[PDB]
């Protein structure tokens, strides 16, 4: 089957740049039967482009399609702040194998902005379940990367954690990101120090939020 | 308007099949096609086959050719997806699209998306959430801002609703996306940032909703003094 690689990943971009995404396709694909998507969170895809370079039916101007063969381009030469989205590519060659890329992300770039750092012992109606939840959240930062490290008794900690990410919030573009330690109330309760470390570019030095267990 | 409406989610056992519904109106759905893509969370795209209205006649693609149906109701301007042998790299949202209709002329590519169908595949058995309050301490007061929430651990199926206050309380709410456990069980964490000075005037109640286990739990935040 055809297979369609987008480039970049990501794009992170000011509102009011160009943004240029590439599609290359495995073999080569005729330009009548490449389509563009747009794709916001908890939406359907939208159709932008058909055949390679026709904008659909009341599409902006500011989209634009370009190519054939094994290599296609989407353009949107101003970006509004309702075209940061996910953008698909798509081959639909013949009456069935139809494929599309894996996405690229384009993404609002504001200013660095350090996270908020915040931790939650295991509640008292959780430990009397029988399993402890340590939760370290990360407040409205930017950029999305991020290293949270647990360290118990100074031990960092491997397999025992989760992280969860909020989408990018459209009024101020930053991101929340949970990391919750998972472990038995026996596992818990042998340790005293429980620390959640954050770097991020925002902090010029690693920021620790930390507890002994059963002080508060 | 010109719409496809989707039937509801789904949550199946292995070896089962599914029936996803897209009803189509504002448009001649009789000119029109119906194809159906599936999209499994943080993953791109996928194509399951198609139907042209008219002819009934349908492609599916070499993944699903021989576990998928795809039909349609000119009646009910209905289509259909039925997928058999379910398995869980099934889980995925289904969505159907059409190509605009006016008459016998029709837009080129498939422009018309239904709001898509959650299908969950999973050997897991229904099991309500545990709420916990993760409570405002100096621990998660950060200058003039405290962090308090609810951890809504280990349940089966997705989803669960909160809100905060009866939905008073939106403004620097975070509700995480769930994370799947080795159990086969959902958790998440919702927390709310509020001006630390509040937390001795203004009542916090996370409001855990999760119908499949008929569970209904509100949970009051009380702030911790150390």
């Amino acid at each position: 089957d055809i297979v369609l690689t987008q480039t970049p990943g990501t794009l992170s971009l000011s509102p009011g740049e160009r943004a240029t995404l590439s599609c290359r396709a495995s073999q080569s694909v005729s330009s009548s039967y490449l389509a563009w998507y747009q794709q916001k969170p908890g939406q359907a895809p939208r159709l932008l482009i058909y055949g390679a370079s026709s904008r659909a039916t009341g599409i902006p101007d500011r989209f634009s399609g370009s190519g054939s063969g094994t290599d296609f381009t989407l353009t949107i030469s101003r970006l509004e702040p309702e075209d940061f989205a996910v953008y698909y590519c798509q081959q639909y060659v013949g009456l069935t194998g139809w494929t599309f890329g894996q996405g690229t992300k384009v993404e609002i770039k504001r200013t660095v902005a350090a996270p908020s750092v915040f931790i939650f012992p295991p509640s008292d109606e959780q430990l009397k379940s029988g399993t402890a939840s340590v939760v370290c959240l990360l407040n409205n930062f930017y950029p999305r990367e991020a290293k949270v490290q647990w360290k118990v008794d100074n031990a960092l900690q491997s397999g025992n954690s989760q992280e969860s990410v909020t989408e990018q919030d459209s009024k101020d573009s930053t991101y929340s990101l949970s990391s919750t330690l998972t472990l038995s109330k026996a596992d818990y309760e042998k340790h005293k120090v429980y620390a959640c470390e954050v770097t991020h570019q925002g902090l010029s030095s690693p920021v620790t939020k930390s507890f002994n267990r059963g002080e508060c | 308007q010109v719409q496809l409406v989707q039937s509801g989610p789904e949550v199946k056992k292995p070896g089962t099949s599914v029936r996803v519904s897209c009803k189509a109106s504002g448009f001649t759905f009789t000119s029109s096609a119906v194809q159906w893509v599936r999209q499994a969370r943080g993953q791109r795209l996928e194509w399951v086959g198609w139907i042209v209205v008219g002819s009934g006649n349908t492609n599916y693609a070499q993944k699903f050719h021989e576990r998928v149906t795809i039909t349609r109701d000119m009646s009910t301007s209905t289509a259909y997806m039925e997928l058999s042998s379910l398995r869980s790299e099934d889980t995925a949202v289904y969505y159907c699209a059409s190509p605009y209709c006016s008459g016998g002329s029709c837009s080129d590519g498939f422009d018309i998306w239904g709001q898509g169908t959650m299908v969950t595949v999973s050997s897991a058995s229904t099991k309500g959430p545990s709420v916990f309050p993760l409570a405002p301490s100096s621990k998660s007061t950060s200058g003039g801002t405290a962090a308090l929430g609810c951890l809504v651990k280990d349940y089966f199926p997705e989803p669960v609703t909160v809100s905060w206050n009866s939905g008073a309380l939106t403004s620097g709410v975070h509700t995480f996306p769930a994370v799947l456990q080795s159990s086969g069980l959902y958790s998440l964490s919702s927390v709310v940032t509020v001006p630390s000075s509040s937390l001795g005037t203004q009542t916090y109640i996370c409001n855990v909703n999760h119908k499949p286990s008929n569970t209904k739990v509100d949970k009051k935040v009380e702030p911790k003094s150390c």
